[PDB]
């Protein structure tokens, strides 16, 4: 299909009011767990050193 | 940590390098007056437990 129809009409109302769509916000690993990442791996690296 | 390793590098770096009595004859002394000395010293202060 080359459309994506709405009904426009209620039968106990006016029009549909069709507020501005929203979508599920994408999933985001925040970036709290990313640099608390980072800054564990390179602790790891800074202490695995036998000299 | 972020000490530690700065530790293992001083004790290897200073291990690398190891230090020992080297006597040596007086001004007036013979030539080869410290040769029985120290010997006594290398014959003693070579096992393990001198260097641990």
């Amino acid at each position: 299909y080359p459309y994506y129809l709405l009904n426009r009409t209620d039968e106990n109302s006016g029009d549909l009011p069709t507020q501005p769509l929203a979508y599920y916000e994408n999933p985001e690993v925040p970036q709290a767990n990313a640099y608390m990442l980072e800054a564990a791996t390179s602790a790891v690296k800074e202490v695995a050193t036998l000299g | 940590d972020v000490v530690r390793p700065v530790v293992r590098k001083l004790v290897s770096e200073m291990r690398q390098n190891p230090i020992d009595v080297l006597y040596r004859p007086k001004d007036g002394a013979r030539p080869d007056a410290a040769d029985v000395l120290m010997g006594m010293y290398r014959t003693d202060m070579r096992h393990n437990t001198a260097k641990i």
